[PDB]
């Protein structure tokens, strides 16, 4: 291995953060874990940055925490459609290395699992003001157990024992 | 601080000499000759150089402004916006609003090149930079990053290049003519200074050729004479040198050339011998495809008045000039050698 | 590297917990008061520590002699040491930081508001200890302390 | 810091944290909506404290404008509209004067008598709504004696101060003589 | 913190001289209306800075010596008082101060009472070497909680240390 | 002072504050308008202290100035439209004649016979209103002798000149003699 | 004036009202004149500080009442014939008086960064010997030669 | 005892920020590497160089996340060495990579060592090295290749 | 050998402990003019003088002062010090032609032991 970061130097990257959020589906969804299997299969078919993967699916799992129903969504009136929409600044603790530069670049994601609809505009910051953490944005409400629910998106969580996760990796190779 | 200072039109040169420094300093770039000039060692044939390294430093002794920074900027500004700050000398020196526009258009494009965005930043009216130039730092740092990157054409950053190219060979208007002279004719250097006369071209030609300035050297300070503030007065300007300028200029003109017909007259310097010294020594590289004594005798055979036949040559070589503009050589050529 | 630590601190509070109705029960007010650092701007530091002196705040809640709208009010200062299985932490210093979340539990709905002045202390007389301020396993746990010696924090778990 | 890498040695002028006194004349203008009144300048606090969530204005006045704003909170007098059931309670405010604040925070740039508006909606849970601000700090370079800055706020309101002051994001401290000097903001804001 | 009383107590002895004058709508029914009234004199300050906490406590020993004109159209209040004393304070090293005099006015409007005040302060410091009474002798308090409680609203505080003198530790305004 | 910095020694012509007599003939001409009468004189002090606010004019007129404002304020006679209900209560005062003022200022230029109007609104609370003033300090070389300033203040008003002359911002002393020698202005002012 | 003084602060309402203008006396102070040659002097020596549009006014007390070496560097520089030979062409021999008064060795004319030019702001002498009222025949023997070889400054003075 | 005046201008770039002085001494003392200014001043030079690593105070770049750290040390003045051929008033630059593991980056120097004939007393050039820095000045002299009455001596290099 | 001392600091504020004092004075030979010989004495004069270190009754900035009298030229210093904290000048006298102690930390702080300086 290398000299400036061995196998796992951590590493804090603040960076802001926007997400719109739309899903669509036969029935409304029940439970949390029903919500995070039909948004997990976002990126089935990965056409954007590679970059910006590890957190476009931190942002996908913040969207599913907070998928605010719609009218429609009520006993029968027509199709369930959701909707999220979370903005501001935060900084991820994660052990991937230094990562690439990062631009405000609006990036839509149109795949399957009824259908979804994202845009994420992950970009860097090189302000000095202090930003929220990434995984405090996630309300206590829902994530009872937030490990399994934060790693079944594709990543792999590890608590500090500070209560500050950190990311490990996502699953191999995606 | 400069990017919502040119947004309000109200920026400090403090301000964007300080970006400026904190934003070129690319030490990247391998030499690979020394770079030796006046004596000065910038670099020795392989080691990495930066814009400011062929440039003394010093902190600047003064009260800073305030400044109106924007925090929501990220780090997309070494791309264009440097550029854009040195592109606004060049199109704040020109003083008039057509070549402005067409300055203007022309950073724009080159800009838009790099980060394809690019909102225009300084306000259409109230142009701010032409004060940019009075500043002393802010020349320093735009002939140095001129001539840095004159060196390493092939740089990545050699996009720098629009705005500041119009400080190298700054108020060298004279020198500039006489190249021009010497490649127009085909005639050596060496043997053009002879044909020279008048006795004020002679001492404007001893003034600017100085043995000790180097002036065949690309790679050196001097063509950033004023920029640097090595001087300020440079002998190789058009106004310290009218005479022999006036004289190239219409010599040139006189022998079909594009450019000698923009350059302007200059002002309260006796034209008539000029004159007919430009139109004897036009005369002989186009009537003759050269010997300066010879023609002199030839002259002297007419007892000093051009022949008819040497005005219908001036007037071939100037009839058929439109778009002339005014106060300039070719209207003055125009009016009294196409009678 | 993830041993206990005898840590000093003197610090300050004052809680305030409004709401629509009055509080019944105290694991409504747990669940009105977990919620106060949706967004953290505080550092990070001082995350543990703040989270020990919400509960020794919210153990500590006593309504105004008021009670418009039901407002419930505390303040403790003191001195105190905690133990730990946190590892190293940076020094503290003597800062005091305010905090806001609104909450939305239900049927409780309301605002917060802190100051909180964690301060390190060199002195070496003994000085008494964190969690006989109480007058509790469970009341950490759904504050996200885990357990008297701390072991970690478990936010939104 | 020091304590971490090599070679950060304070400068000579200020030592750390040199106290001095800057005199300056300021004027204010207040405008704040919302849905339903304010109940208590607690809320008022919380919902003027995010007027600078992307700031562009000035930069050797974001403290004197944060306590612009904090004096502006304090005196935000209600309208007519404020009244039962009219519309959207429009808050208004207006102070000018002259005054000197004692900091901490290092010597300033100077600054220039030039206004500008600040507009920006807040949510602070249960209530909405947009400000509208408009700030005239500059200093002044009389010699005639000024108030003090933090004695602009009535006693009235404010019950404590050195927490409706870091709501809006400062840091206070007491010199123990009757006047509030402040440290610095919110942390690097 | 420094080694020679940074912040420890210190005993300044100076001359003084009051001059006091309140006037408002209609008659003071409680001391803490008149309390309220009196502590708003100093919304904006523009007199010598390091002589304020001074300020305060004369302004103290003026509202606790407030008797009502024979007149009481609108009652105004007034006293008067002209002392030597010491005074006990925990605020560290003080400027010196001069034999000048200084108005002042600031309208109140507590609710209930509006008026307008009237302050005249002579404090300056002296160097003679004679023993001179306390300066909290002036008062006719209820040792317990009288002078401990309109002292700390007017914004001063007061504290034991068990010898029977009481002590000046830090003033406290908007607060 | 000498205490805080070296080299501040003072010149040997006036020494401190030596005593000087500055005979002047003046003119003055006043209008107070308000919103109600005022009920004791010194709410006039109160409402006529702040007429420099913003200063614009003399310098080395700004003492006597204040002084002749004083003087005019202690013969603001009423006008028949402060009766009962009429309009808003109209003051004016007038005063004309040769005066010479003991004071510690130091030496004054040389005035000159230019007249300065004055005009800015007040606000002591209850209060509200504006001013006027037109006054024509200057020199007198004449050996006339003239009256004593502070004569021209009636006793039947300013029951404690040492105040009612100090709310201006002037500070006030006596020359042990019945004399009342002008100490200087409000300090720093 | 107004032109180059909004190009700084961008207010700048005038100043001095339209009519009665006071400046005029301005010249007559002596004391006046040598501050504003000075700050002439210091910005003609350093062209390129930061405040050098203070050059705006007192640029006409450089070379202030001494038109006669005006004209005579008009002439010099408007027929190319060297100074060194036109002084040789000088004739009716008080031109040739007034060649000789002006050319004292020990005046340091021919150096620009020198107290020469403003010999009568600073006071150095209350006579300009190079003025043209001192010098009438040279200024007009040379300023009309300078008209006849066609120059445009060679018609406006008196 | 040499008496000479001097002048310094020195800027060391690194990927991270330097541990300590240690280290600025190993990413410094490889500046000589490869050897060409003046040959007769290489133990001069190396003392200078070690002056200007004890001098080496740094920019505002230096803080948590701006660029890469670049520390700079300008030092001017006169003094004597215990410890030549005649040195004369000339200035040479410097540019060397160094590789010190965990370090990477480049150099900048100027040196302007000479003689001075004048009489005027000077400082010990070894008095130059504040006391805060340089907790074993033997093992400091060391890492640059100098071999070392109060008053240090220079042996070699 | 006979000499003669007066000494004199000053900082920004009072210091806390010695152990300031001393950090405080070790910095006033950064370039020292003096003779080298007198250098090892100078340092134990230096010493001695901060050993009596008694503040003037006036106790502005606070002023340190002492005194204490105990070839023959006599050569002044004055070296500004920054440890941080405590920052100001110094002013030395020193003549050289007593403890009440401890001391062997204190002085060998100063340089003294042969005389170590800047160790």
């Amino acid at each position: 291995d290398m000299d400036l970061y061995d196998k796992d130097s951590l590493r804090y990257e603040k960076f802001r953060f926007m997400l719109k959020m739309t899903v669509r589906s036969n029935k409304p969804f029940r439970s949390y874990d029903d919500v995070t299997a039909a948004v997990s299969q976002w990126d089935n078919s990965y056409i954007g940055m590679v970059g910006k993967r590890p957190f476009y699916k931190i942002i996908a799992l913040i969207g599913s925490s907070h998928l605010q129903a719609t009218p429609a969504v009520l006993a029968d009136l027509n199709q369930p459609e959701y909707y999220a929409t979370l903005t501001g600044r935060c900084f991820l603790p994660h052990r991937l290395g230094l990562i690439p530069p990062m631009f405000n670049v609006s990036e839509t994601f149109r795949k399957p699992f009824g259908t979804l609809d994202f845009t994420f505009t992950v970009s860097d910051d090189e302000s000095n003001e202090k930003v929220p953490h990434v995984w405090e944005y996630m309300n206590p409400k829902y994530q009872s157990q937030i490990q399994k629910e934060g790693l079944k998106f594709g990543l792999i969580l590890s608590k500090k024992a500070t209560g500050t996760w950190v990311l490990d990796q996502l699953s191999p190779f995606k | 601080y400069v990017y919502q200072g040119l947004k309000s039109g109200n920026v400090s040169i403090i301000h964007v000499n300080s970006y400026l420094y904190g934003a070129l300093k690319d030490i990247r770039g391998k030499l690979d000759k020394d770079w030796s000039s006046f004596g000065i060692n910038i670099g020795k044939a392989g080691d990495t150089i930066g814009i400011f390294d062929l440039v003394s430093l010093k902190a600047l002794d003064g009260v800073l402004p305030d400044g109106v920074s924007d925090a929501s900027r990220t780090s997309a500004d070494d791309k264009w916006l440097p550029l854009y700050l040195l592109g606004l000398y060049r199109v704040g020196r020109t003083q008039m609003p057509e070549y402005r526009k067409k300055l203007m258009d022309g950073l724009t494009n080159q800009c838009k090149m790099i980060n394809e965005q690019f909102e225009p930043l300084v306000p259409e009216g109230r142009d701010i930079f032409d004060v940019w130039g009075n500043d002393s730092n802010y020349t320093k740092i735009v002939a140095a990053v001129d001539m840095f990157f004159h060196m390493f054409k092939k740089h990545e950053c050699a996009s720098f290049r629009y705005g500041t190219i119009v400080s190298r060979f700054k108020d060298c208007a004279a020198l500039a003519t006489f190249g021009h002279l010497c490649k127009i004719t085909g005639m050596s250097t060496e043997d053009v200074t002879t044909w020279i006369l008048n006795r004020e071209v002679a001492d404007e030609m001893v003034q600017m050729m100085l043995p000790g300035q180097e002036i065949d050297k690309a790679d050196s300070y001097m063509p950033y004479l004023i920029d640097f503030g090595l001087s300020s007065k440079s002998p190789y300007s058009s106004v310290k040198n009218p005479a022999f300028h006036f004289w190239g200029q219409l010599t040139a003109l006189l022998l079909r050339s594009t450019r000698a017909r923009n350059a302007r007259q200059p002002d309260d310097i006796e034209y008539t011998s000029l004159t007919t010294a430009g139109l004897l020594y036009a005369y002989a590289v186009g009537s003759s495809a050269r010997d300066v004594v010879e023609w002199l005798g030839w002259f002297e055979d007419q007892n000093r008045k051009p022949t008819p036949d040497m005005m219908q040559y001036a007037k071939r070589a100037v009839m058929s000039l439109q778009g002339l503009r005014e106060k300039t050589i070719g209207k003055y050529a125009k009016s009294e050698f196409d009678k």
